[PDB]
């Protein structure tokens, strides 16, 4: 694989480059893209990434041991 | 300069011999503080946060603990090579 230096956006599609998608995006600053995987079978290798959501309100010292943790 | 009725109030100042022991800077902008939470004390630097990460040290209790640790202290009890305690 070697890495892969092309993403592929949906719109609610494109193939962007890191400078295109840069661009695009001081272009446009409220436009809606996507990133996801433009051949789930050929490029499979993806970083490692998770989402959080907790909805309250957290000050700087409980937010940092809690990240650490 | 920290008391038992005033240990959060005076923040602590500290030296500059060696790099912070949480993040390994030389100099801080600001001195450490120390707070208390449901029991611990957590051991932070104010002014730039994201800076020094924060410490926590637990005063759990445990009576039997104490003992076991006071006792360990005096340093009457000792582990043998051969796997033995020798008192
Ligand atoms: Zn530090």
């Amino acid at each position: 694989i070697r890495g892969n230096d092309v993403i592929f956006v949906l719109k609610t599609v494109e193939a962007f480059k890191c400078d295109e998608l840069e661009r695009y995006i001081d272009n446009n600053p409220e436009c809606t893209l996507f990133e996801s995987l433009r051949d789930e079978e050929a490029y499979s290798i993806v970083r490692i990434f998770m989402d959080v959501d907790l909805d309250a309100c957290l000050d700087e010292i409980d937010y940092l041991t809690a990240i650490q943790d | 300069d920290l008391d038992e009725n005033n240990f959060t109030t005076v923040p602590l100042v500290i030296d500059y011999v060696t790099p912070c022991a949480l993040c390994k800077k030389r100099s801080h902008k600001h001195p450490h503080q120390l707070s208390l939470e449901n029991g611990a004390i957590r051991i932070y630097k104010t002014g730039n946060p994201h800076s020094c990460k924060v410490k926590i040290v637990p005063l759990d209790g445990n009576k039997l603990f104490n003992i076991a640790q006071r006792i360990l202290d005096t340093n009457s009890v000792l582990l043998t090579e051969r796997g033995d305690h020798i008192v």
